[PDB]
RNA sequence: AAGCUCGUAUCAGUUUUAUGAGGUAAAGCGAAAACUUUAAAUAUGUAAGAAGUCCUUGUUUGAACGUGGACAUUUGAAUGAAGAGCUUUUAGUGGGCCAUUUUUGGUAAGCAGAACUGGCGAUGCGGGAUGAACCGAACGUAGAGUUAAGGUGCCGGAAUACACGCUCAUCAGACACCACAAAAGGUGUUAGUUCAUCUAGACAGCCGGACGGUGGCCAUGGAAGUCGGAAUCCGCUAAGGAGUGUGUAACAACUCACCGGCCGAAUGAACUA
RNA sequence: GCAGUCAAGCGUUCAUAGCGACAUUGCUUUUUGAUUCUUCGAUGUCGGCUCUUCCUAUCAUACCGAAGCAGAAUUCGGUAAGCGUUGGAUUGUUCACCCACUAAUAGGGAGUGAGCUGGGUUUAGACCGUCGUGAGACAGGUUAGUUUUACCCUACUGAU
């Protein structure tokens, strides 16, 4: 029910894709 | 309304709801109908027994006839003018009054409005309309068909479906030996009325049909012309 | 108490080999410092291992609205630890800062889930810009066109004891 | 949920006047007049204009909302009451003692006697409601008409007339005496 | 109870020739009111008594035809078992099951009676409480 | 059921168609003092003289009870608290079945009640078992088993044993 | 949502499959170890052989 | 109590620092939880300088059994303090309940054993309407002031205070709980959460269809969907069960489940509080 | 009660680690209403006149609901405590048992241990029974056997 149901999970994959990629280099 | 809500009675039986599955079935369809056949027809058969359908739509084989809901119809067709799958469509869309109502096929122009200047079928009255009838149950204890008929070739009426003249139909009967009697002689209709939903409801227990029935023409498509003919006859 | 929305920083203890830490960031509603900080302390800790001992704290500041007169649609998540398994709520205030539409959600959780302040978690407060994406009934009431409601059955407040009038409601 | 406010339109035919102080009501029609104290249930009334009225309810809960739908429906029965007229159709099915009703004046105030029913000596002494018609209608034997133009008054005028007349320590499925109710319609007829 | 190899351990077995030893001196064993019993040292009973019934335990009823095919609005029958053919020999059967209605009718004829004193109305009084001197708890 | 029926071992002739570690499933069973299952009996007009006590819980007496003279008896089990079955069931085979009490074995909690065959939980008596009938390799016949009675006889009146196969 | 729920079920179902192969064969070893620790070689590949043909 | 030997650089129901063990397991990385490094407090344990510190040789290089010689006070962590020590001596004392915490075993349910720490007794005072154990609380005689626990409709000193919600009980509740009857029912009310349908018209209502092959096959006096057993097909479809129910002695007739016409905006279901 | 099956739902998510309602499955003597002439140790004393009141968990009476309830008579259930609820028999006993009346012969609380009173503790008498080398005891059974409100204060009833 929640308004913003499109910003938060590109928030979270927007974190993701550097949380994942910020290990190998 | 948390509590104190109509609770939806489940009675259970093997059928079920289908949903969207027959009504894009039946967009899809049209769609696979007004690819090929060139001649289309519009039909409104409002009020007719699934006996008379089955019977009027096998009739012919090299045809194609649809009961579609008619916003499904007019949403495959176009709901306006501009967006269609062909042209001047919306031109047939704009014409539904009933259980409407689509023939295709690819042959003669003038047999269907042939077959159908023939077409008659006797029905029951489809009530607000004439009956040409005057239905005056007998005093004398009454019989299963409603009293025009010999006696002695006709069996009394059932005791079980007194209560359902008393309550929904209000004639006057009490039960005697078992069987349906009245007292004073009652007409449930005469001739010309707006006929009342009880004044055909009551004709439709007595079971008597001698109202005439024809299924009706408006307009037409050509997937040649690519436009509507309409000669109104009904 | 009258709440306030502290952001707090962290930079959990720096040492050589792993010096100038991460400094994670939150916003807290409290009435007090003390209380913003304690909660931040404690927000720590349930995320992930960290401690109060093993981490020190950078610059605690208090936010204000930019426009505290202009009425608002929030929206605000709640979560909490009460009192069977937890889970998740969604409600709405329409309300003129976000310090009050919090201050009246921890009333309604107190009024509600008899729930006190140990368990509410605030999630996420946002200020819906359009109509249309309000969706709840009692603050879709008031957004509708040239709103006029009588007041309900405005019962009088005496000062004396004894009167002499037999008061008229208003009207 | 306490909704801001709910509203019920009532409508009013040409020849009828509705009169609404603080919360009184008074209908006057054709048929003639009727009233009803709405005191007790806490609504608004507010006219539109000469054939509509809204009766309104603001903050309403639950059970008050659930009272104002039934203040529309009272207006409007009494609406139709003083522009159409009730009329319950009423029988007296007897097995083997014929049952006897007559109207009968005790002082002058107009009682209906059912005697022999189910061969008792009792008589059984129902009285006639004020501003309601009795007559036993004819070219249907058994049927009494009760018509008004009150609702509530001819219904229970029949109700007890029937409750009167109840089979005690009897098999109800040997004995099926009684006064029932035939029917519930208008005086008129066309609708 | 400290665990053991006893408790799975069993007890107290017994052998085809003995069964077929003792079995044998049931429709043998000399008793006479000159020797009285004094000891058991127990021996199988549920294997060495029950001696031949000829008797055809009575037929079983029950899982073949259950309640509600029997009577009641089910019925699940119609036609009897066994169906009686013989004519003659069923009112051979029927007339002598009146006449021998009749023949124990006399017996009751004869041997009383009570019907008249009842149809008198009276009654025998209470027997006294003293005839329940012997019969104590 | 409707909406499942919406959705959509191998005996023989002669049988189907036809229904039905070396631990003891129950140590440490709750100890009894011996205040309970001893009640006291006072002996003269002047109750004073006692020295006769009467047992409490259900007992299996044996069978050749024969009560011994009133002047010497010490301990009572009266008649109404006796047992001569019990009924038993079985691990396997499903089944439970009631078997004649042969004799007594183990009783915790005292070797004292084993001596008197004092029936209360946990104890372990030697019972008929000629129902079940069970062949070894060999296997004469079994005709007496061990079980462990798992339901005070006092909490109800009958005896719940369970064999030990 | 729904989507990218499935896909980090496909996340747990692939250390499932990682942990179950590697449990699986370490417990292999683990059964043939704890066999031979005592007893022949000779004996071992002889069961080898005795059982070579499944 | 007295004596004598210090006013202790000494002690402490305490913390720290060190090193201890129980390492629960968050490490994580191993060869693929797979170790074993390890970790917080969890809770105890001994130790932190004056005789200590050493420099120099006699002894079965080691360990010191012997000397002699340097470093009084930055003389060696935080905090508190003067009541610390030792000899002779002398009166009462010995019974026992409650709670908390650590822990072992329990069963109808209680509970039993331990160990520690309060309290009670020898002890009044405010509060809990009353009271062995509950909440506050350092008892000379008085004055002024301020508060604890509990409270502020009246009894009764102190807001019929302010603010947001909820509840109507045909004997509410004011409960004391972080107990018992307690698992459930309810067409009371409020708020939520997970699900779908919906102007290719949602729900409620009326009106219409609810069909042929096919009285499907057995069983029988009749059992045409509806006493009974065995599956449940296809056709043309918009749907329509070899039929949900009322009904007939047997079909009829009504109905439902299922479609469509009319209307024109949420409604449905299941859980949590 | 015991041994199981379920499996609603719950359980670091765990049904196949675990629990686990309602249901369910097993005899404790048999299948043709056969009999029943089978009653099994109360450790603590029981049972009765006069009298009042209360409870409802109702036997009768009042009014209703459902029953194949035709009538009659019942069976079950709802509100209901206003009113009523007996006369005898049985001590080689009775925690009960019978027959007779009746509308019915309901179930309990506060009783009546100084209002009275009999089964039972029955101290000095005595007799047999059982155990003991014994005085004696008690596994028993049998009998006869003097505790005296109230004149005080209140309660209740009447009286100035």
């Amino acid at each position: 029910n929640f308004p913003y149901k499109a910003k938060i999970l590109e928030e979270i994959e927007a974190k993701k894709m550097k949380d994942l990629e910020e290990r190998e280099l | 309304m948390p509590r104190s809500k109509r609770s939806k009675l489940v009675t259970l039986a093997q059928t079920d709801k289908k949903g969207r599955e027959n009504k894009e079935r039946i967009f899809d369809e049209v769609r696979e109908a007004l690819d090929t056949y060139r001649y289309v027809w519009v039909l409104h058969l409002d009020d007719v027994r699934t006996p008379v359908l089955q019977e009027i739509r096998t009739s012919w084989a090299g045809s194609k006839l649809i009961m579609g809901k008619r916003k499904v119809l007019q949403k495959a067709l176009g709901e306006k003018r501009e967006e269609e799958y062909k042209e001047n469509l919306y031109q047939l869309s704009k014409l539904c009054s009933g259980v409407t109502g689509l023939l295709f096929t690819d042959e003669d122009v003038n047999t269907v409005k042939e077959y159908f200047k023939s077409y008659v079928r006797s029905d029951y009255s489809r009530p607000n309309t004439k009956a040409p009838l005057t239905f005056t149950i007998p005093e004398g204890i009454v019989y299963s068909r409603g009293g025009q008929i010999p006696a002695e070739e006709d069996v009394p009426m059932i005791h079980s479906l007194e209560p359902t003249m008393r309550n929904k139909f209000e004639i006057p009967t009490k039960i005697k030996a078992g069987k349906i009697t009245i007292d004073s002689p009652y007409l449930v209709c005469t001739e010309g009325e707006k006929l009342d939903v009880r004044q055909a409801l009551i004709l439709k227990q007595f079971g008597i049909a001698a109202s005439e029935f024809k299924v009706k023409v408006s307009a037409y498509y050509d997937n040649d012309s690519s436009t509507v003919e309409s000669t109104n006859i009904n | 108490a009258h709440f306030k929305e502290y952001q707090v920083i962290g930079r959990r203890l720096p040492t050589e080999s792993v010096p100038e830490p991460k400094l994670f960031r939150m916003r807290i509603f409290a009435s007090n410092e003390v209380i913003a900080k304690s909660r931040y302390w404690y927000f720590l800790q349930k995320l992930h291992k960290v401690k109060k001992a093993s981490g020190e704290i950078v610059s605690i500041n208090q936010i204000n609205e930019a426009h505290p007169t202009k009425v608002k649609n929030f929206g605000v998540w709640v979560r909490y630890d009460s009192r069977s398994g937890t889970h998740n709520m969604y409600k709405e205030i329409r309300d003129v800062s976000r310090v009050a539409a919090v201050e009246t959600l921890y009333q309604d959780m107190a009024a509600r889930h008899r729930a006190r302040f140990r368990s509410i978690h605030i999630l996420k407060v946002a200020e819906i810009e359009k109509t249309a994406d309000v969706k709840r009934q009692y603050v879709k009431q008031f957004l509708t066109k040239d709103l006029k409601f009588p007041l309900p059955h405005r019962v009088q407040k005496s000062t004396k004891t004894f009167s002499y009038k037999r008061p008229s409601t208003f009207y | 949920m306490k909704y801001i406010q709910t509203e019920q339109q009532i409508e009013v035919p040409e020849g009828v006047t509705v009169s609404i102080k603080s919360r009184i009501v008074k209908v006057v029609g054709p048929r003639g007049t009727l009233t009803k104290n709405l005191k007790h249930i806490d609504v608004t009334f507010t006219k539109v204009n000469n054939q509509l009225i809204k009766v309104a309810v603001h903050n309403g809960g639950r059970k008050h909302v659930a009272a104002l739908r039934t203040v529309k429906s009272l207006v409007d029965n009494m609406i139709t009451g003083v522009t159409k007229g009730y009329k319950y159709k009423m029988r007296y099915v007897y097995a083997h003692f014929p049952i006897n009703v007559n109207i009968v004046e005790k002082d002058g105030a107009k009682f209906i006697e059912v005697r022999n029913f189910l061969g008792d000596k009792k008589i059984r002494n129902v009285p006639v409601r004020d501003g309601v018609t009795i007559e036993f209608s004819t070219n249907v034997k058994d049927e009494i008409v009760l018509s008004g133009n009150s609702v509530e008054d001819v219904s229970q005028n029949a109700a007890d007339l029937q409750q009167i007349c109840r089979v005690r320590n009897k098999d109800i499925r040997k004995f099926l005496d009684g006064i029932y109710v035939s029917h519930k319609g208008f005086i008129t007829e066309d609708l | 109870v400290q665990p053991d190899r006893r408790w799975f351990g069993n007890t107290r077995v017994i052998s085809q020739d003995a069964l077929q030893h003792f079995r044998s001196a049931l429709g043998e064993t000399q008793k006479d009111t000159y020797q009285v019993l004094l000891r058991r040292n127990k021996l199988p009973m549920s294997l060495l008594e029950e001696k031949d019934a000829d008797e055809s335990p009575k037929a079983r009823i029950l899982d073949t035809e259950s309640y509600a095919d029997a009577f009641g609005p089910k019925a699940q029958r119609k036609r009897p078992r066994l169906a009686a053919s013989n004519l003659e020999d069923l009112v051979k059967a029927t007339n002598e099951d009146i006449t021998k209605y009749e023949e124990k009718q006399v017996l009751d004829a004869t041997l009383g009676g009570n019907q008249e004193d009842k149809e008198n109305g009276w009654t025998s009084a209470a027997k006294e409480a003293i005839f329940s001197k012997g019969q104590s708890k | 059921a409707h909406e499942q029926s919406k959705v959509k071992d191998a005996l023989p002739t002669y049988l189907l168609d036809r229904e039905q570690k070396f631990s003891v499933p129950l140590p440490k069973v709750r100890g009894i003092s011996e205040e309970e299952m001893f009640k006291v009996i006072k002996t003269g007009k002047s109750r004073s003289k006692s020295w006769k006590r009467m047992i409490t819980k259900h007992t299996f007496v044996g069978e050749g009870f024969t009560r011994r003279p009133v002047k010497m008896e010490r301990i009572i089990r009266p008649s109404a608290l006796r047992q001569k079955k019990a009924n038993v069931t079985h691990p396997e085979l499903g089944v439970t079945v009631f078997l004649p009490i042969l004799a007594v074995k183990k009783n915790p909690q005292s070797p004292m009640y084993t001596q008197l065959g004092v029936l209360t939980k946990g104890t372990i008596i030697e019972v008929n078992v000629s129902e079940l009938g069970m062949v070894t390799a060999g296997g004469k016949v079994v005709w007496g088993k061990y079980a462990q009675v798992t339901n005070e006889p006092d909490r109800d009146g009958c005896v719940n044993a369970v064999l030990l196969v | 949502l729904k989507a990218l729920k499935d896909e980090k079920e496909e996340a747990r179902q692939a250390k499932i499959t990682m942990l179950k192969e590697r449990r699986e064969k370490k417990e292999e070893n683990e059964r043939y170890e704890r066999l031979a620790a005592k007893m022949h070689a000779k004996k071992v590949e002889r069961m080898r052989r005795r059982e070579k043909r499944n």
